[PDB]
C-alpha cells in the first residue's frame, strides 16, 4: 500500500482522500459546488527542444 | 361599410392592400402627365389615404352610434418604414401590428413585434376581464426583450435575469396560435392568468402547446360555470380571481 | 456605399454591441464568483506561508518555470503583460526551461523560445480552480518533469492590484534540498523518518500553485 | 500571551483563523498528538483521520482529509488539509459501503488505476469507526 | 522592375503589403485595440505606423506651415531607407522620429534629441 | 397540414426552427466559439450543420460540373431523412457525409466509404 | 489534364478563406483547420503570376500537382517563390519527357502520374 513507492506525489496522496471524502457523504447535502469540485478536463502534452510534441494524454 | 356605419351598426374593413393602390394611382397620374413627386408619386397621394382612412370612425349616440373600423395593409420593403407610401399611412393610422418574417421563422406565429406593435386607444377598446391580466403582461415581455442576450450565454447568469428568462420563454411561446384557430376571450384570460403568475414555469417549455388544448378542456368539464360568468360579465371578480387561482393550481398539480 | 451597404453593416455592428455590453455584465458575475476561491485561498496560503516565516527557509547559491495563464482571449493584455516577465527572467538564465500552463500564453512564449517548452496544460481558464486540479497538475510535474532534483523553481501569475489594474507576480518554491539549509529549523521538532521534507515539497508546490491559479 | 491561536483553513473554506483554542487532537505520521495553550514547536504531517477542536463549551469533532500542521514558536498551531466533515450527520454508512465495496473490485482491474484503491481502504476503514 | 530596378520594385511592393496590413485591421483596433492583435500582427502595425509618418517630408515652399527648412531627398536613399526599415533595423527607435523627417540619417539624429528632452 | 399531411408539416418546422437558431447564434459561434454554447445549443448547432450540408443534391443537369451522378429523391424517403436526422440516430456520422448526397442510405454509405 | 490534379481545388480555396477569417478570433486551431490553413495559404501563393509571363499547360499541371497534394506543406511561404522556377527548370532538364506526354497527349495515364509522382517527390528531397 505504499503511496510515495508507486503510488503518487503527496499532494495526489491527499487528493484520493478528498474525492472519497466528498463522495462518502449523503447525496442530499452535496451542493454542485463539490460536483465541479471533483470534475476537470485538463489535458497535458510533452513538447521537445523543436516545437515537437508528444501524443495528447489527460491528467 | 358606412352604410353600416350611418343606419347604426358595426362594419369591419381591410383595406389589403394600400401600397398596391397607390402603385395603380401613380400609374394614372403619371400617365396623365401630372408632376412626380418622391419616388414618383404625385402630391395628392397622401390626400388620397387620409380622405380614405378619416371616412372610418365612431359615430356619437346621436348620429346612430354606429362605427366603421379600418384595418390597412402596408407592404415594406425590407423593414423600410421610412419610404414614402408608409410614411404616409403610418402617419395617418392609429396604430401599426408590425410583423417580421425572422420571428416568423423562429416558430412565433403570428410574428407580430411587440416592441414595434402600438395601440393609442390601447385599454379603452379592450375587455376588462383580459385588461386585468394584460396589464402586466406588456411588463415581462418588454424586460425579456432587453435580457435576451444573457439567454445565449451559460448558466453564470444570476438569479435575478435568470427568473425573466424563464417567463418571456414561455409567454413567448403562449402567444404561438396557430391558423384559423381564434379563441373567445373566455379562453384568453385562463391562460394569460396562469402564465403571468407563473404557473407553467415548472412546465417544460417544450409541452406548453399541449398545455393550453388539456387546460382548456378541463375548465369546461369541471369549472364550466366560472368560463361562463367571464363570458357575461366580462369582469374578474375577486371571488372569480380567486376561484380562477384555485382551478389553475390543481390543474397544475395533477399535470 | 449604399444605402444597402450601410444598413447591413450598421446592423452588424449593433448585434456586437449587445454581444460585449452583455459579456461584461456576466464577467462582473464570474468576478464574485472567483472572489470565494481567492480569499479561501489566501487564507489558507497565509497558513502554510506561516510556517517558513519564524523558520527561515531562503535558498542559497539548470531551473524549472512555470507560467499560469488560460486559454481563453479577449481579456486585455494579459497573454502579453506576463510573456514579458517571464521573457526578461529568461535573459539571465535562458538555459531554465519552462513549462507554461496555457495553451494560449504557449504560443507567446513559444516563438521566443520554442527549446524551453517541455509541457503545457489545456483546459484551466473555464471555470475557477481547485485543490483536487492543482494537486494533479503538480504531480505531473514531479512524474515526467522531476521537479524534485531541480535547485530553485520559480512561478508567474497574475496579482490583482484592483479591477482596473493588475500586476504580475513571481514567487519561488523552494524544495526539500533546501528546507534542510534553512537557517531556522533547530527549533522546529521532526523526526527524521517520515521524510517530513520530502512530502512537504510534493505538497506545497500544489497549494502554491493552486494560490497562483485561483 | 494566553490560549493558542488556532488556523484551521482549507482550499476551499476557511474554518478558524486566529481563534483561541483550549486543546486540539490531529492524527499524525508519527502517531496521535495533542496541543494545548503552550506547546514546543512542532513539524508533523496530517494523516487521513479525524480532528476535533476543543472549547470550555462542548467540543466539535470534524473528519479531516490530511495535511500539515505546525505549531509556531508564539503558540500559534496552523491545520491545513483539503476536504472537511460535520460530525456525522453527514456522512451515511450506506453511502460509503457502495464505494468500499468497489475498491476490493479495483485490485481486481489493472494496477494503475488499483494503486488508488489501495489508498481508499484505508481512509474508508477509518469513516466506519467515526461513527462509534 | 524593368525600370525602376528590381529591388526598388521590392522594397515599394514590402512597403504596400505592411501599410494595407494595417488598414484591412483598422476595424478590429478601434473596438479591440492592439492588445487582441496577434504577436505578428501587433509588429506589423507598430512598423508601418513606423513607415507611414516616415512618408512625410517637410516642403520648403510650405515651411511657413510647418516652421521646419525643407527636405530634399534623393531616390537613391531614400529606397535604401525603407528597405532599411523592413529589415527590422530600426524597431527600437520611436515613431515620433519618423514624422516630418528628411533624410534616414535625420532620423537617428532627431532619436538622440528627444533623449535629452526626457524629464 | 392538411395537404402535405401532419408528420410531414411537423419535420420540416423542426428544420426551418434548427436552421434559423443556427443563423442566430452566428454571431457567439466567431466571437466566443463553439464550446461557450450550452449542451443544447451545440448539439442543435452540429444538426443544422448537417441538414444544412444534406439539402444539397447532385443534378444529372450540372453532372459535368459536380463529377458526380445525377440523384433524384423521393418525397417519402425525403421526409423520412430529416426525421431520423432531427431525432439524433445519426449524431455520430461526419459532416462531410451528407454533403452532396441523395437519399439517407447514401449518407451512410458514404460516411462507411471515406474511414477506409 | 489540368482538370484532373484540380478538381475541388476551387472548392478548398473556398473552405481557406473560412479558415482565415475563423483564425481571425486569436484561438489555437487544431492538425485539420491549420493543416488546410497551411496548405491554402500556399496555393494562395503559387496562384500569384507575373505579367508579360504566360505559362504553358506542361508547366501549369505540374505546379498546381505539387499544390492540391500537399509536398508544399513543408516549404516556407517565401520559397514557394523561387520553387515555381527551380522546379520547372528541374523537368525541362530531366523530367523532360513527362512534359512531352502532358503536352500531346493532354490527360493522364495511370503510366504518367505514376512517373509524375516519382519526379515531385525527387525534388522535394533535393536541397
Amino acid at each position: 500500500s505504499a503511496w510515495r513507492k508507486a503510488g503518487i506525489s503527496y499532494a495526489a496522496y491527499l487528493n484520493v482522500a478528498a474525492q472519497a471524502i466528498r463522495s462518502s457523504l449523503k447525496t442530499e447535502l452535496q451542493t454542485a459546488s463539490v460536483l465541479n469540485r471533483s470534475q476537470t478536463d485538463a489535458f497535458y502534452t510533452q513538447y521537445k527542444n523543436g516545437t515537437a510534441a508528444s501524443e495528447p494524454t489527460p491528467i | 361599410g358606412e352604410w353600416f356605419r350611418d343606419n347604426g351598426k358595426h362594419a369591419l374593413i381591410v383595406y389589403d392592400d394600400l401600397s398596391k393602390q397607390a402603385v395603380a394611382y401613380r400609374q394614372l397620374s403619371l400617365l396623365l402627365r401630372r408632376p412626380p413627386g418622391r419616388e414618383a408619386y404625385p402630391g395628392d397621394v397622401f390626400y388620397l389615404h387620409s380622405r380614405l382612412l378619416e371616412r372610418a370612425a365612431k359615430l356619437s349616440e346621436k348620429e346612430g352610434s354606429g362605427s366603421l373600423t379600418a384595418l390597412p395593409v402596408i407592404e415594406t420593403q425590407g423593414g423600410d418604414v421610412s419610404a414614402y407610401i408608409p410614411t404616409n399611412v403610418i402617419s395617418i393610422t392609429d396604430g401599426q401590428i408590425f410583423l417580421e418574417a425572422e420571428l416568423f421563422y423562429k416558430g412565433i406565429r403570428p410574428a407580430i413585434n411587440v416592441g414595434l406593435s402600438v395601440s393609442r386607444v390601447g385599454s379603452a377598446a379592450q375587455v376588462k376581464a383580459l385588461k386585468q391580466v394584460a396589464g402586466s403582461l406588456k411588463l415581462f415581455l418588454a424586460q425579456y426583450r432587453e435580457v435576451a442576450a444573457f439567454a445565449q450565454f451559460g448558466s453564470d447568469l444570476d438569479a435575478s435575469t435568470k427568473q425573466t428568462l424563464v417567463r418571456g420563454e414561455r409567454l413567448t411561446q403562449l402567444l404561438k396560435q396557430n391558423q384559423y384557430s381564434p379563441l373567445a376571450t373566455e379562453e384568453q384570460v385562463p391562460l394569460i392568468y396562469a402564465g403571468v403568475n407563473g404557473h407553467l414555469d415548472g412546465i417544460e417549455l417544450s409541452r406548453i402547446g399541449e398545455f393550453e388544448s388539456s387546460f382548456l378542456s378541463y375548465l369546461k368539464s369541471n369549472h364550466n360555470e366560472l368560463l361562463t360568468e367571464i363570458r357575461e360579465k366580462g369582469e374578474l371578480s375577486k371571488e372569480l380571481l380567486a376561484s380562477l387561482k384555485s382551478a389553475t393550481e390543481s390543474f397544475v398539480a395533477t399535470f | 456605399a449604399t444605402l444597402k451597404e450601410v444598413e447591413m453593416r450598421l446592423k452588424s455592428i449593433k448585434n456586437i454591441e449587445k454581444i460585449t455590453k452583455t459579456m461584461k455584465i456576466v464577467a462582473s458575475t464570474r468576478l464574485s464568483k472567483a472572489e470565494k476561491a481567492k480569499i479561501s485561498a489566501k487564507k489558507m496560503d497565509e497558513a502554510e506561508q506561516l510556517f517558513y516565516k519564524n523558520a527561515e527557509t531562503k535558498n542559497l547559491d539548470k531551473e524549472l518555470i512555470v507560467a499560469i495563464t488560460s486559454d481563453k482571449g479577449l481579456c486585455g493584455s494579459i497573454h502579453s503583460q506576463l510573456a514579458k516577465a517571464v521573457r526578461r527572467h529568461l535573459n539571465d538564465q535562458p538555459n531554465a526551461d519552462i513549462v507554461t500552463i496555457g495553451d494560449k500564453i504557449k504560443m507567446q512564449l513559444l516563438r521566443t523560445h520554442p527549446n524551453n517548452i517541455k509541457l503545457s496544460i489545456n483546459g484551466i481558464g473555464k471555470d475557477a480552480p481547485t485543490f483536487q486540479e492543482s494537486a494533479l497538475i503538480a504531480d505531473k510535474l514531479l512524474s515526467v518533469m522531476k521537479a524534485g532534483t531541480y535547485p530553485k523553481i520559480s512561478i508567474f501569475y497574475n496579482d490583482p492590484v484592483s479591477s482596473l489594474s493588475f500586476e504580475p507576480s513571481e514567487k519561488p518554491i523552494f524544495n526539500a534540498k533546501t528546507i534542510e539549509q534553512s537557517p531556522s529549523f533547530g527549533k522546529f521538532e521532526i523526526d527524521t523518518d517520515a521524510n517530513v521534507p520530502r512530502d512537504l515539497f510534493e505538497y506545497t508546490l500544489a497549494n502554491q500553485m493552486l494560490t497562483a491559479m485561483a | 500571551s494566553s490560549g493558542l491561536k488556532l488556523q484551521f483553513a482549507l482550499p476551499h473554506e476557511t474554518l478558524y483563523s486566529g481563534s483561541e483554542v483550549t486543546q486540539v487532537n490531529l492524527p499524525a505520521k508519527s502517531g496521535r498528538i495533542g496541543v494545548l495553550a503552550n506547546h514546543v514547536p512542532t513539524v508533523e504531517q496530517l494523516l487521513p483521520g479525524v480532528v476535533e477542536v476543543m472549547e470550555g463549551s462542548n467540543s466539535k469533532k470534524f473528519f479531516i482529509s490530511g495535511g500539515f500542521a505546525t505549531v509556531q514558536p508564539d503558540s500559534q498551531l496552523c491545520v491545513t488539509a483539503i476536504e472537511a466533515f460535520p460530525l456525522e450527520s453527514f456522512s451515511q454508512e450506506n453511502i460509503k459501503n457502495l464505494l468500499a465495496e468497489a475498491k476490493k473490485n479495483v485490485s481486481s482491474s489493472d494496477a494503475r488505476e488499483a494503486a488508488e484503491a489501495a489508498i481508499q481502504v484505508e481512509v474508508l476503514e477509518n469513516l466506519q469507526s467515526v461513527l462509534k | 522592375a524593368a525600370v525602376v530596378g528590381q529591388e526598388h520594385y521590392d522594397v515599394a511592393s514590402k512597403v504596400q503589403e505592411t501599410l494595407q496590413t494595417y488598414k484591412s485591421l483598422q476595424d478590429i483596433i478601434a473596438i479591440l485595440g492592439m492588445d487582441e492583435l496577434s504577436e505578428q500582427d501587433k509588429l506589423t502595425v507598430e512598423r508601418a505606423r513606423k513607415i507611414q509618418r516616415f512618408l512625410s517630408q517637410p516642403f520648403a515652399v510650405a515651411e511657413v506651415f510647418t516652421g521646419i527648412p525643407g527636405k530634399l531627398v534623393r531616390l537613391k536613399d531614400t529606397v535604401a531607407s525603407f528597405k532599411a526599415v523592413l529589415e527590422g533595423k530600426y524597431d527600437n527607435i520611436p515613431e515620433h522620429a519618423f514624422y516630418m523627417v528628411g533624410g534616414i540619417e535625420d532620423v537617428v539624429a532627431k532619436a538622440e534629441k528627444l533623449a535629452a528632452e526626457a524629464n
